[PDB]
């Protein structure tokens, strides 16, 4: 079996930079390396096939090239919506194709300061037995942001689970969930449901809370 | 007509590897469909070339190496592979362009009492070039004093035997293997494929 | 305009079996080879198996060998993968793949939408849907709870409000099932003015909930 | 006279490298499987490495990317670089004609030489007389020298029946320390000259020790 | 295809039939499969090839055969000598070898020889006394040997060591050696080790004093 090796794992570039990706393969596989790109829950995309044919349809800023051992894939000019994971593909041993691990490319962005917003649990929630308190950051760059759950300014840690949305093709920005989970018994003992975000884009935290029943 | 793929793969018996056979096939409808699916196969690897492409595709000649080697071997007969087979008895290069099939061949090739037919080359002072086929039977010179054509220390005769026995483990039990290699020269073809 | 769509995903015990097809469009179907490749949730390609144009030869990956079975239908321009003994391992999004006709050799030009295989033991329980209240603009929104398995498809207004939505990738809690999060952005003005409602749907567990989010 | 003689043994520090060298006499280095064996202290046999006539190179996943075999054909002999090395490779490192296969055996063995891998220094031995009082018991101690190992003989080899040469045991400081002893006839004191000769090959240091009465 | 060498050691008396097997957890034809000696100290030498072959100059009372998933080595009329540690090996995709098997031989109860070497002066002046117990040609290995300085038994200062089996009679000898320094051994004026052993009805000392 052909192992193909992709460097790096994964990189930042800001937009118009020039981006070069490496795929190296274990033995000799001609020319036959084909490029694919797949964006956050798409199918793969057939980019270049044959080292450095370009597929129809593609946008001309991608590009590849290279022979035996060595290949490469250039975006000359990275733009948003060029985020996603790219793998090659050896096609030699026709029937044990294998892939590389893959390169996931990172837009490189100017600082975007994080909109906090919070959310008690609902009526209809608490009717059920369970109580979860959600904080929301939406639109900020970069992905490093710290959030910190306070009750009756008690720091939690084990109670929650945070989720990011990848980087928007858009605008470059993530976001970031964290949900609150705790008993109906653990809910009512408390009063002060507290969010903290420190973020690279905030001269000081930013705190967003809560009373319980207010 | 059809190209005879079967004189080659239905053979009642093969070569050794050292010895290895190669029929050149030529002006001929090659039908690589029946080919394939005409019996079971334990390994079927085909490199720069797909096996359902092949018949679109137009060589100048078509060539059908068959030889039997043990299980553990099978690996070597591949693109960029090293070894006692690939060095020194049946070596493909590094930017082969046709087909590996092999299987299993225990219940044709193994001996009660060990099938000593069956031979491969394990002294050579160099390793082979693509495509060689070196039947040479001379002593082997391992030291300074030299053989004279005479077994002894240092002086090893060049062939070892397989001794198949039916009831060995698979590593060790006898392989048929058939290498399709496609020739394209600058030169009118003469095997299509239908 | 080349079209592959799958379907035929879903729920299976281990040891049991499932069967996925794929229908191609607006290209000669009878004459190209056809792939399956899967990738396993955050994980790579793994390339699974090839049939040729006729269906007469068929190859597969070392890992499925044996045990998957690739065919075709060319008068209905469809391609089936029929996947028996699934293990925990053969839990990916499984695609179809058009073979590009330019080369000597296999490489993917084309390729469906995917549909995702799970294999579990587990039952498929509809999610639990509650809403955001709001309180310089305002964010409100909806969280699907305790549900299983993937995915569930989160719209705003019936596919009415598109531009400021956030739909949060889902997380498998500690008690098997997922938690989801969806929230939207909406000026502060109009908040007891327009009317907002997230439209769950839960295609494995065949369940599509409507709430009301209001402050 | 077909005989392997190796050196290039002794003291390396965690992470170095050492080439080991296999002279060969009685056959032709470049014309045979030359393997490597290696032995770890009272544990089992090893194979390590292994090279073809015609130049292929084979080794063990143990040793994998940081072994490499070599030969020199104008002066017949065998190499084995190896780098990287850690406390697993610390052993004794035989060459051996053949490579284990049927019509292909081991044969003939180097005499080996001993590889230890630590971040301790080389120290020479002291060898201090062990003085006799039917038969009598004569000796020499060899104390304090690291690494191993150390040999030990009598009379230039002259004296063989009756010696005892004990495994070295590691002091508490970390040197290591053994004794040979020989059993003689009480008679032959006075007219029998004894002389221990001590050989720490890691150090090059030889000492002829005569021991007498007190 | 992973070789088991069975026994672990195996202690028979000279004259008698030695059994080393050797399985394989798959079938492993004869051919591939051969039997290496190595005595103490000693490299490894090629004892038997293609399972049953003799190598060139090996006595005929080593012997082998077996095939698949046994093998055997047999050493009939064994003899002191033949102390050693014996491995299989055999070949698939690379060079396998067994755990090994140790044949200790067996003999007679022995008692042993039992002396003391005070420490040379040359010792003493560099600030340290290695006083040496000799306990030779014993069997079995089972020994006590207690230090005693001015009749008081002293524990921690001492090592032992023992030698393989000779080859020649199937005794083992050993060596404790007290170490002190300089200072301390001119405290006290009798160094005694006391030998207990099978071979003896009665424990032995054997002491000097420190200018004497
Ligand atoms: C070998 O013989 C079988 C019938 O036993 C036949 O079906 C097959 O096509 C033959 N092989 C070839 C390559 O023709
Ligand atoms: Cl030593």
């Amino acid at each position: 079996d052909i192992q193909m090796t992709q460097s790096p794992s994964s990189l930042s570039a800001s937009v118009g930079d020039r981006v070069t990706i490496t795929c190296r393969a274990s033995q000799s596989i001609s020319s036959y390396l084909n490029w694919y790109q797949q964006k956050p829950g798409k199918a793969p995309k057939l980019l270049i096939y044959a080292a450095s044919s370009l597929q129809s349809g593609v946008p001309s800023r991608f590009s590849g090239s290279g022979s035996g051992t060595d290949f490469t894939l250039t975006i000359s000019s990275l733009q948003p919506e060029d985020f996603a994971t790219y793998y090659c593909q050896q096609s030699y041993s026709t029937l044990a194709l294998t892939f590389g691990g893959g390169t996931k490319v990172e837009i490189k962005r100017t600082v975007a300061a994080p909109s906090v917003f919070i959310f008690p649990p609902s009526d209809e929630q608490l009717k059920s037995g369970t109580a979860s308190v959600v904080c929301l950051l939406n639109n900020f760059y970069p992905r490093e942001a710290k959030v910190q759950w306070k009750v009756d300014n008690a720091l939690q840690s084990g109670n929650s689970q945070e989720s990011v949305t990848e980087q928007d093709s858009k605008d470059s920005t993530y976001s970031l969930s964290s949900t609150l989970t705790l008993s109906k018994a653990d809910y009512e003992k408390h009063k002060v449901y507290a969010c903290e975000v420190t973020h690279q884009g905030l001269s000081s935290p930013v705190t967003k809370s809560f009373n319980r029943g207010e | 007509n059809l190209c005879p793929f079967g004189e080659v793969f239905n053979a009642t018996r093969f070569a050794s590897v050292y010895a290895w056979n190669r029929k050149r096939i030529s002006n001929c409808v090659a039908d690589y469909s029946v080919l394939y699916n005409s019996a079971s196969f334990s390994t079927f690897k085909c490199y720069g070339v797909s096996p359902t492409k092949l018949n679109d595709l137009c060589f100048t000649n078509v060539y059908a190496d068959s030889f039997v080697i043990r299980g553990d071997e099978v690996r070597q007969i591949a693109p960029g592979q090293t070894g006692k087979i690939a060095d020194y008895n049946y070596k493909l290069p590094d930017d082969f362009t046709g087909c590996v099939i092999a299987w299993n061949s225990n219940n044709l090739d193994s001996k009660v009492g060990g099938n000593y037919n069956y031979l491969y080359r394990l002294f050579r002072k160099s390793n082979l070039k693509p495509f060689e086929r070196d039947i040479s039977t001379e002593i082997y010179q391992a030291g300074s004093t030299p053989c004279n054509g005479v077994e002894g220390f240092n002086c090893y005769f060049p062939l070892q035997s397989y001794g198949f026995q039916p009831t060995y483990g698979v590593g060790y039990q006898p392989y048929r293997v058939v290498v399709l290699s496609f020739e394209l020269l600058h030169a009118p073809a003469t095997v299509c494929g239908k | 305009e080349v079209q592959l769509v799958e379907s035929g995903g879903g729920v299976v015990q281990p040891g049991r079996s499932l069967r996925l097809s794929c229908a191609a469009s607006a290209f000669t179907f009878s004459s190209y080879d056809m792939h399956w490749v899967r990738q396993a949730p955050g994980k790579g390609l793994e390339w699974v198996a090839v049939i040729s144009y006729d269906g007469s030869n068929k190859y597969y990956a070392d890992s499925v060998k044996g045990r998957f079975t690739i065919s075709r239908d060319n008068s209905k321009n469809t391609l089936y993968l029929q996947m028996n003994s699934l293990r925990a391992e053969d839990t990916a999004v499984y695609y179809c793949a058009k073979d590009g006709g330019k080369l000597w050799v296999y490489y993917f030009d084309y390729w469906g939408q995917g549909t995702l295989v799970t294999v579990s033991s587990a039952s498929t329980k509809g999610p639990s849907v509650f809403p955001l209240a709001p309180s310089g603009t305002a964010a409100l929104g909806c969280l699907v709870k305790d549900y299983f398995p993937e995915p569930v498809t989160v719209s705003w207004n019936s596919g009415a409000l598109t531009s400021g939505v956030h739909t949060f990738p889902a997380v498998l809690q500690s008690s098997g099932l997922y938690s989801l999060s969806s929230v939207v952005t909406v000026p502060s003005s109009s908040l007891g003015t327009q009317t907002y409602i997230c439209n769950v749907n839960h295609k494995p567990s065949n369940t599509k909930v409507d709430k009301r989010v209001e402050p």
